[PDB]
């Protein structure tokens, strides 16, 4: 019946849960599911039998844990915060909680038991950051290294893996997670060392046996300086700046129909390696589930796209009859490549958030061009119909309806196609009427002048509507969009930050042209300590929890309230006995 | 392992087993104890494994209970009487007793503790022996007797004498307001603490000092330690204000 | 020290018998420089005083702008080069025709007739196989091609969109 | 600066909170001094 | 005057109320506060922590 504070106190006063639960009271449990709710969709859909709706949702790739886990199914807030409050795993529960719950909102068709969903899925995150700042903060070394890089029961993936899943960016928000982040990003080299420092190092491979970069010797340091993450981050940096300018000389200058040049070579070897360092990739990060994960991220579905549209403009191209067809492709495919440039700033807070900004206004821009579609429909239409133009062309109707419009939108008003007054009027067809001939090329031979104030008159409105009303309709919700974002900033930038840096801790050190070479060379009580330590800071946190709210004014007043009405009584208790005696 | 705190066991030698693997005359540095024997009995017990150190006192006897009672109490007064360290130069090491249920030798034990002047701290709900005494420091009281303990030794009224001779002495024993779970009793420690000395003369308040330092309870020392009764002098607060800057 | 260093500067040149035009460029951007030094006193007034202020912190969002937009102008410039295939192809105007001449698209400055091919007349250019055309620009490349210029019309009508509205209205806010 | 220190601390003892909590306190006393007679009458 | 020393020392190791209270009895009061607003200001725009 979802009585959390009964259940708790039902507990509390000596109840062995170990010798409760059976398979048959679990079964109870979930058949308690509400009618025909969503959890009770799933069970059926699907003894229990939990583990398969999980592995469905999730990807599959001690009583409490499955007393939390029913109460998350069924969406029962308090009972799943206290079952999480004296669990085993609380920080990795936390984190999976938040998973789950954030799954099944976005899965959920009330609309508003999603926001409850999301809601409790809020709170979890909020429990959990706090509970892994006060670890941080007891013990450094302890929290950082053990709790988030260790996999868990949960679903096998290290804490770090579940948050990024759960889009939990405030959990990567928090000072102890960025400074394990920065630790790993600067791999042995010292975190505090100056940017500028670094890379002037890097052009300098002697000057790193200096005291400009803080940490035989001679090797190790080396292998260090150049093994670190962001080492690597610089060096591909620079070696997919000269791809692309390599790229953008070869398709301006050096592609001819004759067979390839020089240059043309080394930019398919360049762009081979690409192909194998993607491999490498896909094939390294349960074969069909590791597939799965690497395509499931948008920066490698790119530089998939790119790959294969340069493998198809190398093949057009080495055919006799397709060079055109092979250049164009390709030009696309330089076009591809130069966005995905973009993935590198999302090492910079001023520029990280700004990805995802774009990203979110790309929607905007796909509904505007549904509207914009149907105004420049009628619009365009309208026009061609009161011309009359005599070209009549089906690709030039398509022209004067569509282009010619979208262009009037930027500033480009061609009058003299339109106005009649501003062309010179001549006997064009045998057709009954006036006819004009306009001076542009795509214009039409001449346009039918009979009502051509209704065209200016139409010009008028559609530059207030298109320019005015619907470019600014754009722009707020770009505006909107920007704003919903910007409150935020930090957390997109901190959550791009772990991307990247997971991304390249498991990078060949070699840059992509040389890689080749590196990737010739590719070819317990512990725990228990841990844990017990991390639920003894639990303990502490929900201590303090409750220490705060029995101060609050609202508390205070309730129990106040009731000592006077105790005090009250007993004082009738000795107005009584004093009445008697 | 969350990490001093050190754990001191005190057992009769008697319901300890294998007892015969502990006998060397000519010393034990080392020694095996199996903690994990198959068979169990009702008057030999295991020793924990967590006790930093254990007191077997020997009665002389192949096993029983109660063998340790007078033992404990005459160290637990020892312990009370005694400074930390430095000879006198330091302070008294503050003591008190922890009650959770028990029967009516618990409760004689508890009359024998409270009359070497030693702080008792009940909770309440633990059981018989202790939420009796809860009760009756709260407040019928015969009905209560019978009611809170089992019918055995019920209308003896020898329970009711040491109930009221626990009452004659009711300043040291306090009571632990469960207050729904609340799980924080450091200020009723300290209340106990200071409740339980009544003499003012500024040289055994040290150690109340010191341990409300070492808690959150500004309150408390203010309310009792520095209400103006005792006579502070000013080398005697520099060590605590060094551990509250600290 | 700016403003004096190139004053001084401009002065040596232009005393020197061989770098007059030097010496009159340098003294032009040296009053340049002046000239937006006299924003200073601007802070008496209140109206006027935190709009220093405010332009100076738009000078860096300004600048990341300029990275988002270099990102974007070498995509399609280079993409339309290569379409159009002009055969000046020198690299100076290769330059121009990447980056200078969507820069000015991005402010309503659009040459159809420099990338159309139905908007310019269709000649027997070069040698080499397929049809081209002859822009009448005089930096437009003597002749272009006109194999896939659909594709470039495409191409234009995404960077008008993408530029003019999303990109700017994104420094915008 | 010891006129502005004890007027904010005025202020901050006729705090709405801190009004709240004397007043429980206080009352507690009060609950206990009644213990403390109910007693006295109970034995007398 | 041991206070300056207290409140430096407060400021640098960040222990607010202690800093406040060590002010609270300074000598030069308005002096203190905007030298302990600069330090403050520049050890957090040094600091590394972002909270
Ligand atoms: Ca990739
Ligand atoms: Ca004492």
């Amino acid at each position: 019946n979802d009585r959390p504070e009964f259940v708790r106190l039902l507990i509390s006063h000596g109840l062995s849960l170990g010798h409760f639960l059976t398979p048959m009271r679990l079964a109870q449990l979930y058949s308690a599911a509400p009618s025909n709710s969503l959890i009770r969709n799933l069970l059926d859909q699907a003894p229990p039998d939990v583990g398969h709706v999980l592995r469905m949702l999730l990807g599959k790739m001690a009583p409490w844990s499955d007393l939390l886990l029913w109460a998350l199914l069924l969406n029962r807030a308090q009972m799943a915060m206290y079952f999480w409050e004296m669990g085993s795993n609380a920080v990795s529960s936390a984190l999976g909680a938040c998973l789950l719950l954030r799954v099944m909102a976005r899965l959920e068709p009330d609309a508003e038991e999603a926001a409850r969903r999301k809601d409790l899925a809020f709170k979890f995150e909020g429990m959990g950051v706090d509970l892994f700042g006060e670890c941080y903060r007891s013990s450094e070394v302890r929290a950082a290294r053990l709790l988030l890089r260790r996999c868990p029961l949960w679903g096998d993936a290290t804490c770090l893996q579940l948050a990024m899943q759960a889009d939990a960016r405030a959990f990567f928000a928090q000072d102890g997670v960025q400074s394990l982040l920065t630790q790993k990003w600067w791999g042995d080299m010292a975190s505090t060392t100056p940017i500028w420092a670094l890379v002037l190092a890097f052009f300098c491979p002697p000057l790193i046996y200096t005291r400009l970069i803080t940490f035989r010797r001679c090797l190790r340091r080396w292998f260090h300086f150049w093994g670190a993450p962001v080492t690597i981050f610089m060096g591909n940096v620079v070696s997919y700046l000269l791809f692309l300018l390599l790229f953008s000389r070869v398709l301006l200058v050096d592609f001819q129909p004759a067979p390839p040049g020089s240059l043309e070579l080394l930019l398919y070897f360049w762009a081979f390696t690409l192909l194998c360092e993607e491999l490498r990739q896909g094939l390294s990060g349960s074969l069909s589930q590791r597939l799965r994960l690497y395509l499931a991220d948008s920066w490698n579905q790119c530089d998939l796209v790119a790959l294969t549209c340069f493998l198809l403009g190398v093949g057009c191209r080495l055919t006799p009859g397709l060079y055109h067809l092979g250049r164009t492709v390709l030009c696309i495919d330089f076009m591809v490549f130069t966005v995905r440039l973009l993935h590198i700033f999302t090492v910079n807070k001023q520029l990280g958030p700004k990805i995802v900004i774009v990203s979110k206004m790309m929607k905007d821009v796909f509904f505007f061009l549904f509207f914009l579609g149907v105004w420049l429909v009628a619009y365009g239409v309208a026009t061609e119909g009161l011309l009359r133009p005599r070209d009549s062309d089906f690709p030039s109707i398509l022209r004067r309806v569509f282009y010619r419009p979208y262009l009037q939108i930027f500033g480009q008003i061609p009058q003299e196609d339109m106005d009649v007054a501003l062309m010179e009027h001549s006997n064009c067809s045998s057709e009954p009427g006036f006819w004009a001939h306009p001076p542009g090329a795509q214009a039409g031979t001449c346009v039918s002048q009979y009502a051509n104030w209704l065209v200016v008159l139409l010009l008028v409105i559609f530059l207030l509507v298109a320019n005015i009303l619907l470019v600014n309709l754009l722009i707020a919700m770009f505006s909107y969009t920007f704003g919903k974002v910007q409150g935020n900033s930090d957390l997109y930038w901190k959550a791009q930050r772990y991307r990247l840096i997971r991304e390249f801790h498991s990078r060949p050190a070699l840059a992509p042209p040389f890689i080749v070479i590196s990737h010739l060379r590719l070819l317990k009580e512990a725990e228990r300590k841990l844990l017990t330590w991390e639920s003894v800071h639990k303990e502490n946190f929900l201590l303090a929890r409750a220490r705060d709210k029995r101060e609050s004014d609202s508390e205070r007043l309730k129990r106040t309230s009731q000592k006077v009405d105790l005090a009250l009584k007993q004082l009738g208790h000795i107005r009584e006995y004093e009445q008697r005696l | 392992m969350a990490s001093k705190v050190v754990a001191m066991g005190v057992a009769p030698w008697g319901v300890v087993r294998n007892r015969d693997t502990l006998i060397n005359p000519k010393g034990s540095f080392p020694a095996r104890y199996r903690w994990r024997g198959d068979p169990e009995d009702g008057v030999q017990f295991p020793l924990d494994y967590n006790y930093s150190a254990f007191f077997l006192v020997d009665d002389g006897t192949h096993g029983c209970l109660g063998g340790e009672n007078r033992f404990r109490l005459r160290l637990e007064s020892y312990i009370s009487q005694q400074k930390t360290g430095v000879g006198g130069t330091g302070i008294d090491i503050p003591v008190l007793l922890l009650l959770i249920d028990g029967d009516e030798k618990m409760l004689t034990r508890i009359e024998n503790a409270t009359q070497a002047q030693l702080p008792c701290l009940l909770v309440a709900g633990s059981g018989g022996a202790a939420d009796c005494l809860a009760e009756t420091l709260e407040d019928q009281g015969e009905a209560r007797d019978r009611i809170r303990r089992f019918f055995p030794k019920g209308d003896l009224e020898v329970l009711q004498a040491q109930v009221e001779r626990i009452m004659t002495r009711k300043e040291l024993l306090t009571v632990y307001s469960s207050e729904d779970g609340s799980e924080e009793f450091e200020t009723i420690v300290l209340k106990a603490l200071v409740k339980a000395c009544g003499s003012s003369e500024a040289s055994a308040y040290l150690d109340e000092l010191r341990l409300a330092v070492a808690w959150n309870r500004v309150d408390i020392a203010q309310s009792e330690l520095f209400r103006g009764d005792i006579q502070w002098r000013s080398f005697h607060l520099e060590a605590s204000l060094m551990d509250a800057l600290l």
